[PDB]
């Protein structure tokens, strides 16, 4: 949307095609819903950016 | 500028950031939260903008 | 008015004094002239910014700047759709409002007839980029509503759009 | 009288009728009774414990 | 009556559609029950020129 | 901010009052970055 509050599509048939078979293993998106996301691809996958958001050792 | 004052030390570079959580406690002096920023009266308001 | 030039020597001003100024606050100041184009006069202008609106339209355009009989205008151009039709374009508040022609050509008086094609040209028919021309236009308003053929009937797709665009009563 | 501003559309601009797919496409969803939206309401609220922090107290 | 490459008619003082977009042998005014062509419609013979003028040269420039 | 500040109490001190906080969201977004950018 260009710096409002970037939101949800939805998906056909053929994506959920692939969650009724992985069983046994429109909308907003508001700004409350990627805190939590940022909170594990900052700090789980680390090691791949200590040094790319850094132009020294 | 002037001869009769010097200066001990200098500057050498820079250094970037970005905002965090952490370093809201001790950067101020006080809260502001109260819309306006004076009213009636002359007096800036206390707490205030 | 008609004040003699001695007289205004005795009404604190000049000899000669020109008029055409207002004075407001204290100093003066003046209405300056400006520059238009033809009042009612075809006038053909060649801009590709006039196919940079549409689907593509042309660089072509002939105009017209109507004038009413109290000098506050309006703008009446023309654009030529590369298709074939041809569109109208208005001016409002702030708001283009095109449209096709046909529906506000046959929509004065009771021409539905020959009286349509008779207008162009009527005792040069022979030219012929006249009838592969023609008769894309008049085929691009039998697409929109084949039903459509007095002026009461023609009239009628206008209260469909402009009930609420001129601002106009319910009883209407 | 209100549900006539969709009757804005039909023989209008070029391309400020693209300007309004932004407008209809970031707006809203039907805002009331979603079936999800009743129970959702105890989950963002929830998190902020900013009760009353007014201009009441003290100035 | 005909024009061109298309047919008008004498009741209805009009034309009608492109007679074989809707049913050949059997057309007749747009508006009224007016049936004028009798299914012996047309000869259909239009001959059109591009008249040579945005076709630039060094041999253009000659005959000129 | 202070508009939205103040709806928590209308709902965990316990329709149309949860329409109070999503599409003024869209105005806590819009506090922010006219702010700094007003494009
Ligand atoms: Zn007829």
């Amino acid at each position: 949307d260009g710096f409002t509050k970037i939101f949800e599509t939805a998906l056909n048939e053929k994506q959920i095609t692939n969650n009724r078979v992985k069983g046994f293993i429109s909308t907003y998106i508001l700004s409350t819903e990627v805190k939590n996301i940022l909170d594990t691809v900052f700090r789980k996958e680390q090691c791949v950016l200590q040094y790319v958001f850094h132009s020294r050792p | 500028m002037d001869i009769s004052k010097p200066v001990g030390s200098e500057i050498t570079s820079v250094d970037f950031g970005i905002l965090t959580a952490k370093e809201i406690r001790n950067l101020s002096a006080k809260q502001i939260t109260n819309p306006t920023v004076l009213d009636n009266l002359g007096h800036p308001v206390s707490g205030g903008l | 008015n008609k004040m003699s030039p001695y007289e205004l020597v005795q009404h604190k001003e000049e000899s000669d004094e020109i008029g055409g100024y207002f004075i407001v606050n204290g100093i003066e100041k003046l209405i300056r002239m400006l520059i238009v184009q033809r009042r009612n006069h075809p006038m053909a202008i060649i801009r590709p910014s006039f196919a940079n609106r549409g689907a593509s339209y042309s660089h072509y355009g002939i105009q017209i700047r109507s004038v009413r009989p109290d000098q506050t205008s309006q703008t009446n151009v023309l654009h030529y759709l590369n298709d074939g039709q041809v569109t109208f374009r208005f001016s409002w508040r702030k708001n283009e409002y095109l449209v096709p022609v046909v529906m506000i050509l046959k929509a004065l008086c009771h021409t539905s007839d020959r009286e349509i094609f008779d207008g162009i040209i009527g005792n040069d028919v022979k030219d012929s980029f006249l009838t592969d021309r023609l008769e894309l236009l008049l085929r691009g308003f039998k697409k929109r509503y084949p039903h459509l053929q007095n002026r009461t009937q023609v009239l009628q797709y206008l209260g469909d759009k402009f009930r609420v665009v001129f601002q106009a009563s319910p009883d209407q | 009288r209100p549900s006539a501003l969709r009757n804005a559309l039909g023989e209008a601009f070029g391309t400020k009728k693209a300007k309004k797919a932004i407008a209809d496409l970031e707006r809203n969803r039907i805002d009331s009774d979603k079936l999800t939206d009743s129970a959702i309401d105890i989950v963002d609220s929830v998190r902020t414990a900013s009760k009353d922090l007014p201009t009441r107290a003290q100035l | 009556s005909v024009v061109g490459s298309l047919i008008f008619c004498l009741d209805c003082g009009d034309l009608l559609e492109n007679p074989n977009a809707v049913l050949g042998s059997n057309v007749e005014c747009s508006q009224c029950k007016a049936i004028y062509p009798k299914s012996q419609f047309s000869n259909l013979k239009v001959v059109t020129t591009t008249a040579d003028d945005a076709f630039p040269s060094s041999l253009r420039a000659k005959k000129s | 901010s202070l508009l939205i500040r103040d709806l928590n109490d209308d709902l965990s001190k316990l329709r149309v009052i949860f329409s109070r906080l999503m599409n003024a969201f869209v105005t806590i977004q819009n506090d922010v970055n006219a702010f700094i950018d007003s494009t």
